[PDB]
């Protein structure tokens, strides 16, 4: 079970920290997805610290114990999207999704 | 018993900050492990690894970490090195199974996987089944220090796993089952 | 050219079984897992189940077992999902998504599944 805050309200310029806590994550990766409203999600971070090509150099994942963290340094006006975190049940079965975070 | 929560877990820790996962209050099959031929060590001390389905233990502790290919042989009772001394020591009366398998396709990026750390300097030898997650600057004369300085080193070094290496430098995920 | 082409939109009755397809192309089909994720309108993402396309097994959600059934067709490079006995809560946009993990040699156990990469366009079904 992975929980996260429902909304983060940041003006353009500050730092948005989308935390994601789950008790079954000392040993599991967190995969972060953004979904602008209307279309499919886009994978933002994978394996807690790694960023695929096409994702700009503002996102920077972290994991401190049983708590993930995505950081948007220099938030622009096209970052208004829902951010979800992913994990498993400390096996690699029953992938779970977070509650979502509408970053504004 | 959940053995996928130990073996099929995605993120193993480093060898210096290893962790136990207690397995309790469940029926254990043990036969998902010795029916697989891809294990490269599977060395059991005390038990004979096929007579495990008729033994009821008090608790099973599963120590999970990642070592180098040539560092697997230091995970044994009585062995010594830089993994058995400073990082992870097994007791001389160890009753359990040491399982290891070659995770080159997971933990060896071709750029270099500098995320698994081992301790190469310490003041003394670890007691069995003990842990040292402290990262303090190591000075060999005992005084507290601050790098960069002469006779002053950080005690943790990186494995640095590469895809294009031999099987003595490839990453090997190690699960040490301890029975009581 | 990696892409997962799904089916079209549909309307159903509360109890009528639905079939949503996911045609794959470009990448080596039996390599990557194919996940199934739905999304209720106004709600967050919900993970239903996965499939290993080389017939090695299924896994479903813990509150959807006995209802969802996925299957694979290696010849057509397609993955179908069957949901039997829909309710009013099973109105969602149904996403077929890939896996960012090339599966290979036997199955190097310890692997990072998840990381849904090449998400499909989304089939919307309404009960
Ligand atoms: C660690 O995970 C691996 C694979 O991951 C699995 O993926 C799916 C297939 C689901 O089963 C998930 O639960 C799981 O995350 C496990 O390997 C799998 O083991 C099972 C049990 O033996 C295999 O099923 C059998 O396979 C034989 C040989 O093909 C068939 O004849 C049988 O009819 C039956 O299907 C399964 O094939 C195998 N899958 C892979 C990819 O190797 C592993 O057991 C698991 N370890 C633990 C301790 O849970
Ligand atoms: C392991 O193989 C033996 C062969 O005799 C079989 O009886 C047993 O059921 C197998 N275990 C599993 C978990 O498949």
């Amino acid at each position: 079970d992975l929980t996260q805050p429902p909304s983060v309200s940041v003006s353009p310029g500050q730092t948005a920290r989308i935390t994601c806590s789950g008790d079954a994550l000392p040993s599991q990766y967190v995969y972060w997805y953004q979904q602008r409203p209307g279309q499919a999600p886009v994978l933002v971070m994978y394996k807690d610290s790694e960023r695929p090509p096409g994702i700009p150099e503002r996102f920077s994942g972290s994991t401190s114990g049983t708590t993930a963290t995505l950081t948007i340094t220099g938030v622009q006006a096209e970052d208004e999207a829902d951010y979800y975190c992913q994990s498993a049940d400390a096996s690699t079965t029953y992938h779970v999704f977070g509650g979502g975070t509408k970053v504004t | 018993c959940p053995f996928g929560e130990v073996f099929n877990a995605t993120k193993f820790p480093s060898v210096y900050a290893w962790e136990r996962k207690k397995i309790s209050n469940c029926v254990a099959d043990y036969s998902v492990l010795y029916n697989s031929t891809f294990f490269s060590t599977f060395k059991c001390y005390g038990v004979s690894a096929t007579k495990l389905n008729d033994l009821c233990f008090s608790n099973v502790y599963a120590d999970s970490f990642v070592v180098k290919g040539d560092d697997v042989r230091q995970i044994a009772p009585g062995q010594t090195g830089v993994i058995a001394d400073y990082n992870y020591k097994l007791p001389d009366d160890f009753m359990g199974c040491v399982l290891a398998w070659n995770t080159r396709n997971i933990d060896a990026t071709s750029t270099g996987n500098y995320n698994y750390k081992y301790r190469y300097l310490r003041h003394g030898k670890l007691r069995p089944f003990e842990r040292d997650i402290s990262n303090v600057p190591f000075s060999p004369d005992g005084k507290p220090c601050t790098p960069p300085a002469l006779n002053c080193y950080w005690p943790l070094n990186d494995y640095g796993f590469y895809t294009t290496t031999g099987i003595g430098y490839q990453p090997y995920r190690v699960v040490v089952l301890s029975f009581e | 050219q990696v892409q997962l082409v799904q089916s079209g939109a549909e309307v159903k009755k509360p109890g009528a079984s639905v079939i949503v397809s996911c045609k794959a192309s470009g990448y080596r089909f039996i390599s990557h897992y194919i996940h199934w994720v739905r999304q209720a309108p106004g709600q967050g993402l919900e993970w239903m189940g996965k499939i290993d396309p080389s017939g090695r097994g299924t896994t479903y959600a813990q509150k959807l077992q006995g209802r969802v059934s996925v299957t694979r067709d290696t010849s057509t490079s397609s993955v179908y999902m069957a949901l039997s006995g829909l309710r009013s809560d099973d109105t969602a946009v149904y996403y077929c998504a890939r896996d960012r993990f090339p599966l290979s040699d036997p199955y190097v156990w310890g692997s990072p599944l998840g990381g849904l990469d090449v998400w499909g366009q989304g089939t919307t079904v309404i009960v």
